């Protein structure tokens, strides 16, 4: 079944800065009442769609300075990789590394 | 048996063409109330031409019965559309459908 | 319960006599001080004069022509005479019996409108 | 057939995938068995919030009120944005009671919120079709379109035979509702939802009647209370917006259509002592002539040459020149003040001496009469003022005056309108003493208060001598459970009242008084007292505007509560509230607003907002509660709305027993009071009805050992209800109940139910249909029952047979073989649910037997699918007896609908506009019919994990790359809903 990719693409991508700009700003409240439940559905969803490479060249450029702004970048940060992660989000992103 | 109720006035003035698209903005739900196709929550303005049946005959000769911007009410009898569990899941069997239809352009 | 039925109303020219009756059926009490308000059509109800318990003739505003007013004790009937019929005569005439004295109230709104209003007849005057 | 368990879900899971290796027949079959009923699975479609808004024009009719019988009104619409968030604009003008219409925002009953027609005391009308118990009755109109901009919508309602009829563009709305129930006052209202913009046209100066009202229908602008300024409100909001922020609100009161009938106390029934000529004689010398104290000279001076009739008003005359059998009736005037304080039980006093020792005449110099010299006949009598006692005793004299005054007025046929109308029987003082403005009060008042304090200069200073919906608890979402640390959250009282404010535990009962169990420690503020398992005095009342604290500390196991940054000591003197307080399960904010309250429930969410923190929390140790929480608090507030709950197993009162395999005796739940006749006996009435529906068929055909070929042809089901021994059947209902009975009446009979006849419209006025809608299909067991049976000993164990009929919907009872008169006819698609409503009477009260008759097969296999032709009579687990709990917990939305309503014009009238879409998700329970939030699963874990394993359901079925399953399932589960779920955060 066809939903839009070009629709869901953004809309992954900007869900994934909230979710990072939340967790740079550590709240006591997450989405989905943990940061675990915050992180890893967002992160397999876009590891699902870079997978399949709807994702963009500026999409990745903008996914890859979200993952590392020091290490990944064209020219706080809250680095995805600098925050403290559970298990699960850690599995999420060492298949986005993959 | 499809059943034509005007829920909305329309232009009443252009009517289909066999061999006219039609864009649709319906929404498919049963007789005891159970949705089971919202093309408007979709985004979807359906492009089916008249009269080359893709479309399910009742509802097509609604959409031809009826005219340009003008809301109406299908109630298609089994019989006319999906005799037989129509993607089943979607459609119980032997189940009357009512099908919220207005004609976005006639193309 | 004291429902004042005002009969008579037929068309007389000017000068003819129209002798009508209201008879105040009801109890005793709010009976005292009523008054003939003819409601002209589309203008308002003037008070004819008012008698008291015992015929106190004390005149209103609506007194231009004839108006012999008078109740019968026993009957409690209002014989209101209209011989001198005139063109501002012309009115549903509309008897109220109230129990407050006329120009004279110890009370103030509730028994200021404590009035058992009946309902009255269209009185036609040419 | 066992009921809503995971496990089975696991188990079709199960099915579908093998070790990474998808079994397509399975995966086809599990969707084509379960998908398309859609009775099992719990179902998620996004709806749109719905707001209701009247201009409080309450009329009624009652047994001697004094409002009108006939009333009309118009709303006609400036801008409609059809199909705003891909669903049915919310656009509903019709009028509703004010008892029973509870459009709560979010849930509801049925697929979507509910506007005016979304309940049995709602009538609405769409523009194409009425609506009334959340159904829609196609009716006939020239326009034949919903109500659409530019487009009028004349409404009246008629009390004397009820009916309310509609028209559209000058058009009659052809089908009007009748037979309606006139318990409490209607209002208009119109339900709008979002993308909506419609104004008010009430006549007179509100709006204009663009079409002239039909004849003898009063316009709603003459029926605003005097006391009361017209305006327009949401019918019952739990929050309103406000300058510092969301005030939580509590229930309000509304007028009852008695508090419109003026019974007043009855003062010619008592005699007179024989006192009666001594203070007869001295209170009325003095008030035959204060009007004359203070008119002469003021007014217009009185001629002898007349009586009081040209320009003469006042006159004095100590002889009475006016007729003495005239004069008199003042004598008897003051004999019937008497009277009225002999009915309010005041007696003679002579406390004082005679007034006329210390008389003193007062004639002013201006004040002069040539008739019967110049002389102040009034009795002064120096000065007296009057004991507040004895002001509200004159108040109550005033009171019953008016009201006799009132009761004689409607007796006559008079009637309250805002403008008066003598020749119509039309002013705007008979309205009840209580809802008469105050300038018509002291008015009133004024002439008896002084009578009575010249009373009291005599010396007579002679004294006169739960429904659950009365508070509103507000309190943090249990996932907010704090177990350590300390913690402040403020409350500002913005209206003085009972308003209890402080700390509950998760396990907080939503009916039982906050504070009065072990579940909270909360104070109330009104009377000063802290409340945890009782009451004790602390601390002291507060004030408008006034700020609580509401400090934890569980460090040091104690909660402390501080007024306006100052800490409130106990009785005792010590500084905490409570001590020694266990952590147990956690602690939540919570406040209990009583009737007419409003409280801002300032949590800190910043600490800018949050005044006195420095003063008092800051300094001292307390982390602000939801300091670093970047949505806001999510908050439960008391519903109040009656739904039917399972029994709970451990209830001190009542208990429920399950006997089957008898063979007499069918499968039977039978009700058992464990403490009757006890220290705690609750003779409430208990509505009871089964978990499970009987589902009517869509299309109403005509279609000794048992016919076998009969049971297979049987369209028919039987149920009997065995009242037990010693129960009176004069408190017993058994019957059927449609999904959304909402009624927890604690004297309910046969006239109680809801009722409205939509009788249809044709052309020439005949009638078309005339259809019956009720909420419950019941009938009493006392008509069952003969007169005179008295005691209940012979041991009759009557029993109640309700053979139902699904093919032509049809249901009739019998009562131990006797066929009742009693049947009812209702309509297509009905989901009825047996149900009995009984006042326990007897340590056994009744028994549900699910057994079945000749050649008719029992309810089993009418509500369970998998036995559709078994008739042998069961019970499955799912089958189970429930009761009407009155008060539930209910999510408040984060969100709600901005509203503006204002006056456009003297002639355009009020105006409502929404133009924010709001839109939720709603988790809709098939069987019971009825819509929660999709959040609000969040405390209920029970359904969370039952869809949350439904749609690992899905996913299993659709895994492995089956597009046909992927598209069954995406009619289910949409894009919008799927789009809708990622994006939301809580």
């Amino acid at each position: 079944p066809a939903i839009p990719l070009e629709a869901l693409r953004d809309k992954a991508l900007r869900m994934l800065g909230e979710a990072v700009r939340d967790g740079g700003q550590h709240a006591r409240d997450p989405v989905g009442g943990s940061v675990e439940f915050q992180f890893v559905p967002v992160l397999k969803l876009v590891s699902t769609l870079l997978v399949m490479g709807i994702f963009g060249d500026e999409d990745v450029k903008q996914i890859l300075k979200m993952i590392e702004p020091e290490v990944f970048t064209e020219e706080l940060e809250e680095g995805l990789l600098q925050m403290k992660l559970p298990e699960s989000v850690k599995l999420q992103m060492c298949n986005l590394l993959e | 048996g499809v059943e034509i109720e005007t829920i909305s006035p329309g232009d009443g003035r252009t009517f289909p063409k066999k061999g006219q698209t039609c864009v649709v903005h319906y929404t498919g739900m049963l007789q005891n109330g159970k949705k089971f196709d919202s093309s408007r929550d979709r985004n979807k303005p359906f492009k089916f031409r008249i009269g080359k049946q893709e479309v399910i005959k009742g509802f097509e000769e609604g959409a031809a019965q009826m005219s340009l911007g003008q809301r109406a009410k299908l109630t298609c009898t089994p019989d006319v559309a999906y005799g037989a569990t129509g993607h089943p899941g979607v459609i119980p069997p032997n189940a009357t459908l009512i099908f919220d239809v207005e004609l976005l352009n006639l193309e | 319960q004291v429902q004042l039925q005002e009969s008579g109303g037929g068309l007389m020219q000017a000068g003819g006599s129209l002798r009508l009756s209201c008879t105040a059926s009801g109890s005793i009490f709010s009976i005292n001080s009523m008054g003939w308000y003819r409601q002209a059509p589309g203008k308002q109800r003037e008070l004819v004069a008012t008698i008291t318990s015992g015929n106190s003739i004390n005149y209103a505003d609506s007194v231009k022509g004839r108006f012999t007013i008078s109740r019968d004790n026993a009957k409690n009937t209002v014989y209101l005479q209209m011989n001198s019929l005139k063109p501002e005569d012309t009115a549903v005439y509309y008897c109220n019996a109230d129990r407050v004295p006329n120009g004279y109230n110890p009370w103030g709104t509730p028994n200021d409108e404590y009035d058992y209003w009946g309902q009255g007849t269209q009185v036609t005057v040419s | 057939k066992h009921g809503r368990n995971h496990k089975v879900l696991d188990v079709l899971c199960s099915l579908c995938v093998c070790n990474g290796v998808a079994v397509r027949s399975n995966q086809d079959l599990i969707t084509e068995n379960l998908l398309p009923g859609r009775e099992l699975l719990l179902q998620t479609n996004l709806i749109n919030y719905v707001t209701s808004i009247r201009p409080n024009i309450f009329v009624g009719r009652a047994e001697g009120s004094t409002q009108y019988g006939k009333w009309y009104f118009e709303v006609m619409v400036d801008e409609v944005v059809p199909f705003l968030t891909a669903q049915a604009t919310h656009l509903r003008v019709g009028w509703a009671l004010t008892e029973g219409y509870s459009p709560y925002p979010g849930g509801g009953e049925g697929w979507g919120g509910n506007g005016v027609g979304d309940d049995l005391y709602s009538y609405g009308f769409d523009g194409l079709h009425l609506w009334t118990g959340h159904v829609a009755r196609p009716v006939t109109s020239p326009g034949q379109h919903l109500l659409a901009p530019e487009d009028v919508v004349s409404c009246c309602l008629d009390l004397s035979v009820p009916s309310i009829s509609f028209r559209i563009n000058g058009c009659p709305v052809q089908g009007v509702f009748e037979a309606f129930n006139l318990d409490g006052l209607f209002f208009p209202v119109v339900s709008f939802s979002a993308g909506v913009k419609v104004r008010f046209l009430l006549g007179g100066r509100h709006g204009e009647f663009k079409f002239l009202p039909p004849p003898g229908y009063a316009p709603c602008h003459e029926a605003v209370l005097p006391r009361e300024r017209l305006r327009l409100e949401p019918i019952k909001e739990y929050r309103r917006e406000g300058p510092r922020g969301p005030h939580l609100v509590g229930p309000s009161r509304c007028l009852s259509h008695t508090d419109f009938v003026p019974c007043p106390v009855d003062t010619v029934q008592i005699v007179l002592p024989p006192h009666l000529e001594r203070i007869r004689e001295k209170l009325a010398e003095n008030i035959h002539e204060l009007w004359a104290l203070t008119r002469i000279e003021q007014g217009w001076t009185y001629g002898p040459v007349r009586d009081d009739n040209k320009r003469l008003h006042p006159c004095l005359v100590n002889f009475h020149s006016l007729p003495e059998p005239e004069r008199n009736y003042n004598l008897q005037m003051s004999g019937e003040t008497l009277k009225t304080l002999l009915a309010l039980g005041c007696h003679v006093g002579m406390a004082d001496e005679k007034a006329e020792d210390n008389l003193k005449k007062t004639k002013l110099p201006k004040t002069y009469m040539m008739s019967n010299g110049y002389k102040p006949a009034p009795l002064d009598l120096s000065h007296v003022r009057l004991t507040p006692a004895q002001t509200t005793l004159v108040d109550r004299l005033a009171e019953n005056g008016h009201n006799v005054w009132a009761r004689d007025r409607v007796a006559q046929g008079w009637s309250y309108s805002a403008v008066q109308d003598i020749p119509a029987r039309r002013n705007p003082r008979l309205v009840p003493y209580r809802l008469l403005d105050e300038a018509t009060k002291r008015s009133n008042r004024d002439s008896l208060c002084q009578a009575v304090r010249t009373l009291l200069g005599y010396g007579y200073n002679i004294e006169p001598p739960s429904r659950w919906d009365r508070v509103r608890i507000f309190r943090a979402e249990k996932s907010y459970t704090v177990q350590s640390g300390r913690w402040y959250f403020e409350f500002e009282a913005v209206t003085t009242g009972e308003m209890r404010v402080g700390w509950a535990r998760p396990e907080l009962r939503p009916d039982v008084e906050l504070g009065a169990d072990e579940l909270a420690y909360v104070f109330n503020g009104h009377r000063g007292q802290r409340w945890h398992l009782g009451s004790e005095p602390f601390g002291r009342p507060w004030q408008s505007g006034d700020v609580v604290g509401c400090m934890i500390d569980l460090t040091e196991n104690t909660i402390i509560f501080t007024l306006n940054g100052e800490v409130l000591m106990s009785d005792s003197g010590s500084e905490t509230a409570f001590r020694e307080i266990e952590i147990g399960d956690g602690f939540l904010p919570v406040c209990s607003l009583g009737p007419g309250q409003v409280g801002h429930l300032n949590l800190g969410q910043d600490v800018s907002s949050l005044r006195f923190f420095a003063i008092c929390g800051l300094q001292e140790g307390f982390e602000p509660f939801a300091i670093n929480m970047q949505r806001p608090v999510t908050t439960w507030f008391s519903k109040s709305l009656p739904q039917f709950e399972p029994v709970p197993p451990e209830h001190p009162h009542y208990e429920v027993a399950r006997m089957d395999g008898t063979v007499d005796t069918p499968p039977c739940l039978r009700l058992a009071h464990r403490t009757w006749g006890s220290q705690n006996s609750l003779v409430e009435m208990l509505f009871l009805r089964l978990s499970l529906p009987v589902q009517f068929h869509q299309h109403f055909r005509c279609t000794n050992r048992d016919d076998p070929e009969i049971i297979l042809n049987t369209t028919t089901y039987y149920y009997s209800v065995r009242v037990f021994a010693g129960q009176e059947p004069s408190c017993v209902w058994v019957g059927w109940v449609t999904p959304d009975y909402h009624q927890h009446d604690m004297n309910f009979d046969l006239s109680k139910v809801r009722a409205v006849t939509v009788t249809m419209g044709d052309e020439q006025g005949n009638v078309h249909s005339s259809l019956k809608c009720s909420n419950c299909y019941m009938v009493w067991g006392g008509d069952f029952v003969s007169p005179g049976q008295q005691g209940r000993i012979s041991h009759t164990d009557l029993v109640i047979g309700c053979l139902v009929d699904l093919a032509t919907g049809l249901m009739t009872f019998t009562a131990n073989g006797k066929e009742s008169n009693t049947f009812f006819q209702v309509e297509p698609n009905t989901k009825l649910f047996p149900a009995v409503f009984v006042l326990p009477t007897h340590q056994n009260v009744i028994q549900f037997e699910l057994g079945k008759q000749k050649n008719i097969m029992p309810l089993s296999a009418a509500m369970f699918l998998s036995e559709r032709k078994n008739p042998a009579p069961q019970c499955p687990p799912r089958l189970e007896v429930q009761m009407l709990m009155p008060v539930s917990w209910s999510r408040m939305p984060n969100h709600f609908l901005q509203v503006e309503t204002r006056r456009a014009g003297e002639r355009l009238g009020w105006a409502v506009q929404c133009q924010d879409p709001l839109t939720m998700m709603a988790l809709h329970i098939p069987e019971e019919n009825r819509c929660m939030d999709i959040l609000e699963l969040s405390e209920r874990l029970d359904l969370q994990r039952f869809h949350s394993h439904t749609l690992r359901l899905y996913r299993a079925v659709c895994a492995l790359g089956n597009n046909r399953v992927a598209h069954a399932l995406c009619s289910h589960v949409d894009q919008a809903q799927l789009l809708h779920a990622l994006e939301d955060a809580h």
